[PDB]
């Protein structure tokens, strides 16, 4: 039903703001406000939002308010200043869900069939994207339990438009600008094969989990099935690329060659202004 | 040194060589020296016969050692790019 | 060479050995380069007298070499048929090096509360007072 | 240390030290001169092709009576002892030809398989092996003759017989071109083998001399050639 | 196939006399047909090299 | 003659300095191309 | 008259080996400004263009 | 800087080289591969 | 030479349609098959001045009809033409195993199943008398094939597409940039 | 079996399939109109080359036997990527 978003920065700010609202009183749990969104395919856009109040206590996830009077006042206003826009969900700012979001999540489908939530981090470090989406189907079960309506993990990013970047890329003045030829490579190097590998043994504790606990739904769908398409590569010892080991003189062949030739040219591109210029510069100096 | 070379010249490059090569050019014609040799040779003899068999193995390559290696050779060629301005 | 001698148990040989040395030290530097295991194991021998002269001799060919540091060890281990000596141009450049380790060493142990310092050596202490 | 005996250059060899900078053009070339006229005695032949050619270039100022042939001359008789070598046809001076220095003759009688006028050059000119006071030449090269004569046939033919070449260039013998075959082998000229049963020379060529992976790695080799040439633009773009 | 052509090699054991070839190779043609040009220019600095010295 | 001779091999590196010299230079370079 | 003179040009190499190894990382950074700048001067040509000849 | 132990001590020079396959070999070329007609 | 409309008569020619022959014997080398047959072949007013000597047309077909016996024909009579001609006949030798490398390698490239024994039974004889004489050429430095003991397959190489072309940089990357090392080696002293 | 094997012998289809030789051509064929594997139908030796399977069911011994070859994969390719960014690590600056 969402094919993926292309979500601002704008909007992001947008729920900064209101956290900067919310952190100087008497914070309970999180943010709860509205998310406007541009539809137009089965992807998706978000172009701005806005907030409301919203406060929660824990004694059956049950008890949890908002405003739809001022909710659809502040849509009408919006909505008539700018007819692009409509309602496509909300967004919290707890990154862990929990399970008073499904009637979150319900109570805002009633004005349009669809709402989209998004996970953010005000003080992120370790995740990837903050924009994450999920959606309300069902595929009721195996066991076709009664009504096991789930979440369901959207793919995700951050979007991109023309000149919204006129105030960012000035504001933040540290970028070094194609980095190309230095680092960058690396820093994807140490950041790809650590924080995904650490994805991946995090992935074998939940097998760990799955050793001496994961009773729950064991998940044995989905999961080995994913995996016999990363099994794809039994990269078990032997090695067993005999057949492949000529490929990879083949991906060596072309790029050695452009080295060899071209950096011999380059050789001959620096020795000779810098042979005429340096005697040049020696005895012309006096 | 003569022998020396003939127990890394006569076997263990060549195809197979009969008995009486061996008699020929390893004298007295059946001691433990020639027997040593053939041994020497890390192999067992059969009658009347010195093959040279079961030597070059698996013909090899080295897979992709190099491709590694070589790129770890362009970590200090990225250096030299380094060491200027 | 004339090196190889030294296979007799007997001492005198090693020091008409070394009046050889002395005396035609001046063509054959290259020699002691393989007889350094032979100026080690000459060395640590206690009660033969010609260790000492052994030190100084090794301190002169890898002085010739480029070992200027195991020469100023073998000068500290040469005995005073080493301090005998303080003029030469041999004897200014090792005492140069020697009291560059000196000065090292002071400025190293000047920073330590009250003690644990490394060993100052006499030899090296006493030429300070010498010059 | 030269005319006045050797195993000085053996009293090098535990304090061997150069130059920190490359001096005068002349005076390192002729250094290298010096040194790789050593090798030649050393019988070392990979380090002294390159630095007495690398002499040979970088000495190109000379007087009009000669001294660059003479450097030449008896540069080039351990280029001879090679196995290979170039035509001199590049370095030929006329009063070098009546000086006959390095004797055209002699790597003319090389590229033939010649014995009688190898030898005639040999007997009757040794009154200029007088001036060449090399005689070490001679000794191995009847054998640089011979492994010239093998390795020419060789790398001529594909497959080829004891019954051709070890009566053909009158060995006698199948075994003795067994014996030079299994040196050629030992140096790895040859890819032969040897039927030992009949008497066949089973000789055969080796396969793939397509460029899958020997230039690719040889380009380390070109490459480090070129990234020290770009060193040493950048050092001569250092000293103003 | 020997006159004319269309990289027919013959092949007394395939079947096929196969015809296979790789016509774009131009990345090392047009780097030859550069150093060919660039040694020249190479020369025609060198009188500049060995003059202006000395 | 200790140090009579140390200060002297490092009179030597003013030569040093030179190739300092050429790097001020190489700065001094490419400055008035970000001043351009 | 020695001890004063090591006690100058000591302090001088080590002051010019300070300077000598800044002015390199300053040359560095004079190329990701240059590179700024050039794309500054990419810049100037994205979505329009407006045709004209040259008089 | 010259010396320092020496003072002591277009024609056929390109064709030498087809010259070295003329003078050691095929001096009587067609007076044999012209009577390869009638010697068999 | 080949503009040879231009030079029709000068009081310093010889026969005009000698220095046909002698343009014709200069450019049937250095003149690749294409160029070969559209210059020799598809030449307009050079047919005539070639319709004149039999020989001359005989020779040039002789030498594209790319046989055997008719190669050796063909080449003695220019053997016999090549040596009655000045300042061409001491240059006698290196032109008729010249016409002979153009030969064998227009011939040699299209086969690899091939014998020698193929190549006898329609040069006249060549059992062991084109024996010595392939085996120069290709040792030579040119002609890349190989002879063969009697399992005798004469076996051909690569249209340097790939490999032999891999050579000629560091060929003049060594040589002449080490020149100009030299030359770069010219700064101190 | 070990990971692929890469080429399988009509002995393994057929002992498995306890048919014959001469019916383990239909069936790969016929497992390609199923659509459960893409496979090249190594005939040539009678010798069947491997591609993608639908799985079956991960057994509590085969999730531990994955977690040994994966963790085989993960911690040797981890371990290995930290040697290469060790030997990658002098050239930052």
């Amino acid at each position: 039903a969402v094919q993926k978003v292309v979500v601002h920065p704008l909007v992001l700010l947008s729920v900064v703001d209101h956290f900067n609202r919310i952190g100087k009183v008497g914070n309970q749990k999180r943010v709860v406000g509205v998310l406007l969104g541009s539809w137009q395919k089965k992807v998706l856009d978000v172009s701005n939002s806005f907030a409301v109040p919203f406060d929660e206590d824990d004694k059956d996830d049950s008890v949890w308010f908002l405003d739809h009077d001022y909710l659809e006042n502040m849509y009408g206003m919006f909505k008539k200043v700018n007819a692009r826009e409509r309602i496509v969900g909300w967004y919290h700012t707890g990154p862990k869900l929990h399970k008073n979001d499904i009637a979150i999540n319900e109570l805002m489908k009633r004005y349009c069939p669809n709402s989209v939530l998004v996970i953010i981090d005000v003080k992120p470090k370790d995740l990837g994207l903050p924009t994450e989406a999920y959606i309300s189907v069902e595929e009721v079960h195996d066991d076709g339990t009664p009504t096991s309506k789930t979440f369901e993990h959207v793919t995700s990013e951050i979007g991109a438009e023309e000149a919204e970047e006129v105030g960012v890329e000035h504001l933040l003045r540290d970028i070094k600008d194609t980095t190309v030829g230095t680092l960058s490579q690396r820093i994807t190097n140490q950041v790809h094969g650590l924080k995904g590998l650490n994805s991946k043994l995090l992935d074998i504790r939940s097998y760990l989990e799955k050793v001496a606990t994961g009773k729950l739904p064991i998940n044995h769908q989905i999961i080995y099935q994913l995996q016999d398409v990363f099994n794809l590569l039994p990269d078990v010892s032997l090695q067993e690329f005999v057949k492949a080991f000529y490929l990879k003189t083949n991906d060596q062949m072309v790029v050695v060659y452009l080295a060899s030739l071209i950096r011999s040219v380059v050789a001959l591109h620096n020795l000779i202004n810098n042979k005429i210029a340096n005697r040049d510069a020696e005895k012309k100096e006096g | 040194t003569i022998r020396d070379e003939i127990a890394g010249c006569i076997e263990k490059a060549y195809e197979k060589i009969l008995f009486t090569e061996a008699t020929r050019i390893l004298f007295f014609n059946t001691p433990k020296k020639m027997t040593d040799y053939a041994k020497k040779r890390g192999w067992v003899l059969g009658p009347n016969n010195y093959y040279s068999f079961a030597s070059q193995q698996q013909k090899p390559e080295d897979t992709t050692i190099p491709s590694t290696e070589l790129a770890k050779q362009v970590i200090e060629y990225a250096r030299q790019l380094e060491m200027i301005v | 060479g004339i090196i190889s001698l030294l296979d007799e148990d007997e001492p005198q040989l090693k020091e008409f050995a070394l009046h050889k040395l002395n005396a035609v030290v001046n063509d054959f530097w290259a020699e002691i380069s393989e007889s350094v295991d032979k100026i080690e194991v000459l060395y640590e021998d206690e009660g033969f007298r010609s260790r000492q002269f052994a030190a100084l001799v090794a301190s002169k060919v890898f002085y010739h070499l480029g070992a200027f540091e195991e020469s100023l060890n073998y000068a500290l281990g040469a005995g005073d048929l080493f301090n005998v000596n303080d003029n030469s141009e041999y004897v200014e450049t090792i005492i140069a090096k020697c009291i560059d380790h000196y000065t090292k060493q002071c400025v190293e142990n000047a920073d330590l509360p009250e003690g644990e310092k490394k060993p100052i050596d006499q030899r090296l202490e006493g030429i300070v007072n010498k010059m | 240390y030269l005319h006045y005996s050797l195993y000085d250059q053996a009293e090098k060899l535990v304090s061997k030290s150069v130059f920190p900078e490359q001096a005068n053009n002349n005076e390192w070339a002729r250094y290298l001169y010096y040194t790789g006229r050593i090798k030649a005695i050393q019988l070392e032949y990979s380090e002294a092709r390159r630095t007495m050619t690398n002499a040979l270039r970088k000495a190109p100022q000379h007087t009009a009576v000669g001294f660059k042939q003479t450097v030449h001359k008896l540069l080039i008789v351990v280029e001879l002892l090679l196995g290979e070598i170039p035509d001199r046809l590049q370095f030929r001076q006329p009063s070098l030809k009546r000086s006959l220095m390095p004797y055209f003759l002699l790597t003319q009688a090389v590229r033939t398989g010649n014995l009688a006028k190898f030898n005639q050059v040999l007997d009757q000119f040794g009154e200029k092996f007088q001036a060449d006071g090399t005689y070490t030449l001679i000794i191995r090269l009847r054998h640089n003759v011979i492994k010239t004569g093998v390795r020419m046939i060789s790398l001529s033919y594909s497959r080829i017989s004891l019954a051709d070449i070890a009566q053909k260039l009158q060995l006698d013998s199948p075994e003795d071109a067994e014996f030079i075959v299994a040196k050629a082998i030992r140096d790895g000229v040859i890819e032969a083998s040897i039927n030992h049963e009949k008497g066949y020379v089973q000789s055969k060529e080796m396969i793939d001399i397509y460029s899958t992976r020997e230039p690719q790695l040889a380009f380390h080799q070109r490459i480090s050639f070129c990234l020290d040439i770009h060193n040493m633009s950048v050092k001569a773009m250092r000293f103003p | 196939i020997l006159d004319k052509k269309f990289h027919g090699i013959l092949d007394q054991g395939e079947g096929v006399l196969i015809i296979f070839d790789e016509p774009p190779v131009d990345k090392t043609y047009e780097a030859a047909l550069e150093t060919i040009q660039n040694m020249s220019k190479v020369v025609d600095s060198l009188y500049n090299k060995a003059k202006k010295l000395t | 003659y200790l140090s009579k001779i140390e200060e002297l091999q490092l009179i030597v590196n003013d030569k040093s300095q030179n190739l300092r010299r050429l790097q001020a230079q190489r700065n001094e370079l490419n400055a008035k191309v970000r001043l351009l | 008259d020695l001890y004063s003179r090591y006690k100058k040009l000591q302090q001088e190499l080590e002051f010019l080996e300070v300077q000598e190894e800044y002015i390199k990382d300053e040359q560095k950074n004079l190329k990701k400004e240059f590179l700024h700048a050039q794309e500054e001067v990419k810049r100037i040509q994205s979505i329009p263009l407006v045709i004209g000849q040259f008089l | 800087m010259s010396e320092k132990k020496q003072p002591v001590d277009e024609d056929n020079w390109d064709d030498d080289n087809v010259e070295d396959d003329f003078s050691n070999q095929l001096r009587a070329e067609l007076e044999k591969h012209g009577y390869k007609m009638e010697t068999s | 030479f080949l503009d040879t409309v231009s030079t029709f008569t000068s009081y310093e020619l010889m026969d005009y349609k000698t220095f046909v022959t002698y343009t014709v014997y200069v450019s049937m080398i250095a003149l690749e098959r294409p160029d070969l047959r559209e210059k020799v072949i598809k030449g307009a007013e050079i047919l005539e001045v070639l319709h004149s000597l039999p020989a001359v047309r005989q020779y040039l077909f002789s030498l594209y009809e790319c046989r055997y016996s008719v190669f050796f024909q063909s080449l003695a009579v220019v053997e016999q033409e090549m040596k009655k001609d000045w300042l061409f006949a001491p240059h006698y030798r290196y032109y008729v195993r010249e016409m002979r490398i153009h030969a064998y390698s227009q011939l040699l490239e299209s086969y690899r199943s091939l014998t020698l024994g193929y190549m006898a039974e329609a040069f006249g004889v060549g059992v062991e008398f084109i024996d010595q004489e392939l085996s120069r050429f290709i040792a030579a430095g040119r002609l890349h094939c190989k002879i063969d003991k009697v399992n005798e397959i004469v076996e051909t190489n690569r249209p340097d597409s790939k490999n032999w072309q891999y050579q000629e940089t560091i060929k003049k990357g060594d040589l002449l940039l080490n020149r100009v090392q030299k030359l770069s080696r010219v700064i101190n002293m | 079996r070990p990971a692929n094997h890469r080429q399988l012998t009509f002995e393994e289809i057929a002992k498995s399939a306890k048919i014959t030789v001469n019916e383990v051509e239909l069936l790969v064929m016929k497992a390609l109109s199923v659509g459960l594997v893409k496979g090249s139908i190594d005939e040539v030796d009678k010798r069947v080359h491997m591609t993608w399977v639908q799985p079956r069911v991960l057994d509590l011994q085969q999730i531990k036997g994955m977690k040994d070859r994966l963790e085989f994969w993960c911690t040797d390719v981890k371990s290995m990527e930290m040697l290469v960014e060790h030997q990658a690590h002098d050239i930052l600056t």
